[PDB]
């Protein structure tokens, strides 16, 4: 493509990209850690397999929870604030931030580690749900997810204190309508200068249309494995591609930039 | 409409 990497560096250090809207998916998580549920092979498939679990599905399944709850309890349990750092693919998006770039962060994930490596609430669209807020299953009651907390570490279901129903964090679920802070997509994607997709599959819809909401002048930038999605089916004139891993892809990205010191202090200040 |  007629832009290549250096340039997108170079039209953020001029300041001509000032309001990045970036989509992040599960790339960004597996080099913490995060191990996928579903891998016949990772750490938290073992302990999921003695619990009922037919398909991995099942516990972001509605119906499925009312059975048996535990095996996304124990799942929580595994991904609870405390278990896992985030990496540089998070404090190189935080630094965006920092330097008044980040105009939104919408987020497939499920592992709260964007929030971990300090984005205010207010940037980011936790798009499948937060380990943060509870809401009851049958009044519907918020309760914070302190509350809700003390139970799942400590292997209780947890319960409503007025109606009794079993307390669900506000992960979405196979068919659950997404946050209201989603809504945003009306307002963010026609008002970015600059489209960063952080190792994402594209799968799944709608999350991938969003990437044609842009405008046409403006640049799509793809860090990740492999050309994906609606960038893969259809390309425009600015698009770029750094084709190969996401990690090593953010660090020349980032020294491209001339953010070497600056991501180099804030990992060392943050952990 | 946008639900997961
Ligand atoms: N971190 C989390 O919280 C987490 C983890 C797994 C799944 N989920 C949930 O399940 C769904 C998964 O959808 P998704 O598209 O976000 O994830 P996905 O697993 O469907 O796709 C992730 C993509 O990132 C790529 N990738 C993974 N590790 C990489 C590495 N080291 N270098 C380069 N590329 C790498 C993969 O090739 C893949 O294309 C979402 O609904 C999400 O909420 C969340
Ligand atoms: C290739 C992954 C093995 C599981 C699998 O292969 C299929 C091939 C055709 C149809 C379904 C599958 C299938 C599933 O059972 C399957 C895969 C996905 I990806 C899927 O979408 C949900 C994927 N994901 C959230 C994005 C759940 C972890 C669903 I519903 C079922
Ligand atoms: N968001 C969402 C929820 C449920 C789905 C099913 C059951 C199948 C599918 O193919 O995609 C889904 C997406
Ligand atoms: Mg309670
Ligand atoms: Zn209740």
């Amino acid at each position: 493509g007629k832009l290549s990497l250096q340039d997108v560096a170079e039209l953020i250090r001029a300041r001509a990209c000032q309001r990045v809207v970036v989509m992040v998916g599960a790339g960004i998580s597996t080099p913490s850690g995060i191990p996928d549920f579903r891998s016949p092979g990772s750490g938290l498939y073992s302990n999921l397999q003695q619990y009922d679990l037919p398909y991995p599905e099942a516990i972001f399944e509605l119906p499925f929870f009312f059975h048996n709850p535990k095996p996304f309890f124990t799942l929580a349990k595994e991904l609870y604030p405390g278990n896992y750092k985030p990496n540089v693919t998070h404090y190189f998006l935080r630094l965006l931030h920092d330097k008044g770039l980040l105009l939104r962060l919408y987020t497939q994930n499920i592992d709260g580690l964007e929030r971990v490596s300090g984005i205010p609430a207010s940037k980011l669209v936790e798009a499948h749900g937060t380990f943060a807020s509870a809401t009851c299953t049958v009044c519907q009651r918020p309760f914070p997810g302190e509350d809700i907390r003390a139970d799942v570490m400590a292997d209780r279901v947890p319960r409503c204190p007025v109606c009794t129903g079993v307390v669900k964090p506000d992960i979405v679920f196979f068919g659950e309508p997404l946050p209201q802070r989603f809504l945003l997509h009306v307002v963010d994607f026609p008002m970015a200068d600059l489209l960063l997709i952080l190792g994402t599959s594209l799968e799944v819809e709608p999350f991938a249309s969003l990437t044609e909401a842009v405008r046409s002048s403006v640049p799509r930038l793809l860090i990740n494995r492999d050309l994906v999605g609606p960038l893969a089916w259809h390309p425009r004139s600015r698009d770029v591609a750094q084709l190969g891993d996401v990690v090593h892809g953010v660090e020349s990205l980032v020294e491209l930039l001339g953010w070497t010191e600056e991501m180099r202090d804030l990992v060392q200040r943050e952990t | 409409r946008h639900k997961k």
